[PDB]
């Protein structure tokens, strides 16, 4: 039936898969023994738990997710944690070693010896599974272990599996914030080998995700739980479509035809519309106009992104919660006759809409709003191409001089593959203007 | 801090709206800098077996 | 007796459907659980038109529901009358559309055509005569321009001697949602001028102009706009229905109507629409309906023909009237608007008459017009097809699903010459 | 009186079926109302050829 698998490859990439399951868990009032109350919704397990848990005749709901990592730190702190009850034990891939922040360690040395064994644990959950639409990847550009471990089991997943969708979620590098130089190294390289293979990389940064907190949410001190928070909500609200239903039902295959444009460049942009604080929310009201107005306001995007220096291709928008299709029309509509917004003049049309009726919720103990009319705006801009053009230029110095190539060409590795990636990176610019030039 | 935020549920004597406007910054802010130091951090069950 | 199966199409017409089927039960008053509560005869002959009997008084109708989505068929199934429908009606696939029209008119289809094949024909035997069949679905749909092209195109083969109508709704024009809508379309109306014969088009953006002209009630549900066109289609079927001095056949109506075997497509039209202190403040009379049903608000489908002109027009009154005022009505506009049609046909209006009320008005109508106001649509398509095609967006799925620039090329050639057509005759 | 006053205030009184959790009239109007016919529910008997 309509069922995804959910991957977390990275200690970075599993406490953001630890906060939504958390939050997935609200919903559908799941304690954290693994059992409902009285209420009888238990069974072969056939239930809107069936595209996200595995509650079978045994009763406990088993969440179609595999957290994998290299240091047992984290991994085993979440197994002591409230639901690792629920936790299968050994889809909590946990490693002995490191990968020392190298992509070619965590993509050789190490990623061999348990690929196998995810292997086997992904096949088991393949053949327990129907539908299986797609994979659900949590990861990180920048990834210790995201990078590596994530780029061979990905080549690993598509030759044997070609015929399915694979979904990327990867925080982007901070342009300007480096907590690590080798940064520039395994980004880039991790970019090359995805490119041509990868189905829909998602990015994200954290900066503007700070930016927006002390803006409207007010909060000049957050914490991660609020940052696994917002992007958990972000799922959350992608995955109401398959939870429930709306005046119209999308799916992730749409996704893919219509938001990708052209082969390699599938990097769009999602965004949050009702980003407000609690009490804003309370002395105020919330409609489609002028959220279509905030979604599509810049600084509302959490990459430092600036539209007016690019061209929009794609804007799918995701209404959940209470919405008529009367205003929703129009208000876009006034948004095509708006001079500002410069879709490119390939598309006539650009706009996927998705309506949900399920209301967003809040979370106990959280800091969102009280959501009654919510939207998820993924959208392609040209506007993107200097980010790599940020990157390049940070790379091209410090190739140059060959700054700690040593640790690299010391673990068996060389220059050549490297090479490689600065004309792929060029090759993409180049295509990001062709395409942007009319 | 896992603990805390996740299993712990965070502080409980605290005020819930301890956050409105205030003095120098005359806004809403009297909510969270202190963070929760309180009640057994290391009593899980196997540690007494 | 001459018969009708429905082909639930789609998945806009999967709420059609459910919204087409449950009007003719609550006109015929058949009770949600099947009892039919016996209040008409008329209505008690002329059941076997659209419904079968199964035991215990339960008109089983004889409609097809196809999708591949389990979902949206679980929905309708837990809607008022899915016990009325039968789970032997309900074939389906184990695959997500992608709404790609290749896929569905290639690839899913292929392992779906042949059961879907198998339930029509054996309750094509279980009736006995058909005039032909109806399908509810739409031209832009993802899936449902896969499949009815593919089952209009083996249904020709397998009795090209019935009623092949066709009934899709045109999506909004300002904005498509689906960015390869107008590829779909495209695809899908080359062998719907091909295959069909019959063609409804209709809009959602019209009806939303309408909601703000006589239903003014700011927010309607898509059901509710359902309920606006299944009364339309409710009309166009009371005809055959309902007893009356009135030629009900769609034969009848389509060689009054097609003046030259490539005209397909048809606009419907309506009769009072109501607003709030109105239903109490209309003296309900055939001038004010005439007026009203010859109103370019009133009108519904794509737009205004006041742009062209007017081939063939056929209107259906439904109520206690009389053949008098109809014909000096007639007369009236004749007189009222002369120019406006074409010079080619001279009493181009095909008048029928149902003596039959609706269930809660008395005086009412439906409308089905041809007239020169489909060239702005076509044309619309062309230029989104011609920029998109200009530059090949969006196109590796389907050189990926195996389709090529081949068939896209003959597929505006044949809507270009439907452009100078329409142009032709009336130009 | 705002825009849309006059019927908004006479409808609720004919439509009697309002629903009382916040919000839920679409959810509750989701199949939709009855604005296609008369107030009265029954015009069926009449054997009127
Ligand atoms: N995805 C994610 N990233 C985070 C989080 N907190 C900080 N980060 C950033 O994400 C980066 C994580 O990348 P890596 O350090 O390579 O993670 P790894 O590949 O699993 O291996 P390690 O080096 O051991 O962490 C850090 O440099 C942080 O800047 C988080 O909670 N989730
Ligand atoms: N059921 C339904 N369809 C709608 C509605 N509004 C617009 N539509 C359109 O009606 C079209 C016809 O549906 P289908 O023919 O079944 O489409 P499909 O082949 O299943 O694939 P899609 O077009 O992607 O849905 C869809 O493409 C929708 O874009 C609505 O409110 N309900």
């Amino acid at each position: 039936m309509r069922e995804c698998i959910s991957i977390h490859v990275g200690q970075a990439g599993v406490q953001i898969g630890n906060a939504c399951w958390e939050l997935y868990c609200l919903e559908h009032g799941i304690q954290p023994d693994g059992q409902m109350p009285s209420d009888k919704t238990i069974g072969g397990g056939d239930d809107s738990f069936n595209t996200f848990f595995s509650e079978t005749g045994a009763g406990k709901h088993v969440p179609r997710a595999v957290f994998v990592d290299l240091e047992p730190t984290v991994v085993d702190e979440v197994r002591t944690g409230t639901y690792r009850q629920l936790f299968h034990p050994e889809q909590l891939i946990t490693g002995k070693e490191d990968a020392a922040n190298n992509y070619a360690r965590g993509h050789y040395t190490i990623g061999k010896e348990i690929v196998d064994l995810v292997l086997d644990r992904i096949r088991k959950l393949a053949d327990l599974c129907t539908g299986l639409q797609g994979f659900l990847i949590f990861h990180s550009f920048g990834g210790g272990t995201g990078s590596g471990f994530a780029s061979l089991l990905m080549e690993r997943l598509s030759v044997d599996y070609g015929k399915k969708s694979k979904l990327e979620f990867a925080i982007y590098p901070a342009p300007q914030v480096s907590t690590a130089v080798v940064e520039p190294y395994n980004s880039i390289l991790t970019t090359h080998t995805t490119l041509e293979h990868s189905d829909c990389a998602f990015m994200v940064d954290n900066e503007a995700i700070y930016d927006i907190c002390r803006r409207n949410l007010d909060i000049e001190r957050p914490t991660y739980t609020n940052l696994n928070r917002l992007i958990g909500q972000i799922v959350s609200s992608i995955t109401a479509s398959l939870r429930f239903d709306g005046a119209l039902n999308v799916d992730l295959t749409e996704f893919q035809t219509n938001l990708v444009p052209y082969p390699r460049i599938h990097f769009p942009l999602a965004t949050y519309a009702p980003v407000i604080s609690a009490e804003k929310a309370y002395h105020e009201q919330l409609s489609v106009a002028e959220i279509t107005n905030a979604c599509f306001e810049p600084a509302n995007q959490m990459v430092k992104c600036d539209p007016r220096h690019g061209k929009y291709m794609a804007c799918c928008m995701l209404y959940r919660g209470d919405v008529v299709p009367k205003d929703v029309n129009a208000a876009i509509a006034t948004i095509k006759t708006k001079r500002t917004i410069q879709f490119v003049d390939w598309c006539p049309t650009g706009f996927k809409v998705g309506i949900n009726y399920q209301p967003p919720t809040v979370v106990p103990g959280g800091d969102l709003a009280k959501v009654q009319r919510a939207v998820c705006m993924l959208s392609n801009t040209t506007a993107i191409a200097e980010a790599w053009a940020r990157l390049d230029h940070k790379f091209d110095l410090m190739y140059a001089k060959r700054a700690f190539v040593h640790w690299y060409v010391g673990e068996g590795m060389e220059e050549g593959e490297f090479s490689e990636a600065r004309e792929d990176l060029a090759a993409l610019e180049k295509d990001y203007e062709e395409v942007g030039v009319d | 801090t896992y603990d805390d935020h996740y299993n712990r549920h965070n502080y409980n004597p605290g005020l819930p709206a301890l956050r409105t406007w205030n003095g120098q910054k005359l806004l809403w802010l009297p909510e969270k800098s202190d963070f929760p130091l309180v009640a057994p951090p290391t009593n899980y069950g196997l540690l007494e077996q | 007796m001459r018969e009708i199966v429905h082909l639930q199409a789609g998945q806009c017409g999967n709420q059609i459907g459910a919204k087409f089927w449950e009007v003719i039960s609550d006109e015929h008053g058949i009770d949600p659980t099947g009892t039919y509560h016996g209040d008409s005869d008329l209505q008690l002959e002329r059941i076997n038109v659209y419904y079968n009997e199964a035991t215990g008084g339960k008109y089983v109708p004889r409609a097809v529901l196809v999708d591949l989505e389990p979902g949206t068929m679980d929905s309708v199934r837990s809607g008022p009358f899915g016990q009325i429908f039968r789970p032997d009606n309900f074939v389906f696939g184990q695959s997500g559309a992608g709404n790609n029209w290749a896929k569905g008119h290639y690839t899913e289809g292929a392992e779906l055509v042949d059961s879907v094949l198998d339930v029509v024909r054996k309750e094509a035997e279980s009736c006995d005569c058909l005039q032909g069949f109806q399908l509810t679905h739409s031209l832009g749909g993802g899936t449902g321009s896969g499949m009815g092209t593919l089952l209009i195109s083996k249904i020709r083969e397998e009795y090209p001697d019935r009623i092949m109508n066709t009934f899709s709704v045109v999506p909004s024009p300002k904005v498509s949602d689906t960015v390869v809508e107008p590829y779909n379309a495209t695809l899908s109306v080359h062998q719907l001028v091909e295959n069909t014969d019959e063609t409804y088009c209709i809009d959602n953006e019209a009806l939303y102009d309408i909601c703000f002209r006589t239903l003014k009630l700011t927010t309607p549900t898509y059901g509710d706009l359902n309920h606006l066109v299944s009364a339309t289609m409710s009309g166009v079927t009371t005809c055959l229905r309902f007893p009356g001095q009135l030629n009900a056949d769609l034969r009848k109506l389509a060689v009054n109507m097609v003046p030259f075997p490539r005209l397909h497509f048809f606009m419907p039209g309506f009769a009072p629409l109501t607003s709030r202190g109105s239903q109490q403040y209309r003296a309900l009379t055939v001038p004010e309906l005439t007026q009203q049903m010859f109103d370019a608000k009133n009108m519904m489908a794509a737009c205004d023909p006041r742009h062209g002109r007017y081939l063939t027009v056929a209107a259906v009154f439904r109520g206690r009237m009389s053949m008098k005022e109809v014909d000096e009505q007639m007369l009236n506009v004749q007189n009222k608007n002369s120019s406006y049609f074409v010079e080619w046909i001279p009493n181009n209006v095909k008048t029928a008459v149902c003596d039959i009320p609706p269930r809660g008005l008395k005086m009412s109508a439906t409308f089905i017009g041809n007239s020169t106001a489909i060239q702005e649509l076509f044309k619309r398509i062309s230029e989104q097809f011609t920029a998109m095609f200009r530059r090949k967006a969006f196109l590796h799925w389907y050189t990926g699903e195996g389709m090529d620039e081949m068939e896209f090329t003959e597929a505006e050639s044949n809507m270009n010459d439907l452009v100078s057509e329409y142009q032709q005759y009336q130009d | 009186l705002l825009y849309n006053w006059e019927e908004e205030r006479a409808t609720n009184q004919l439509d009697q079926i309002p629903p009382l959790q916040d919000g839920s009239e679409s959810y509750f109007f989701r199949h939709g109302h009855q604005g296609l016919l008369t107030t009265q529910p029954q015009s069926p008997m009449s054997s009127s050829t």
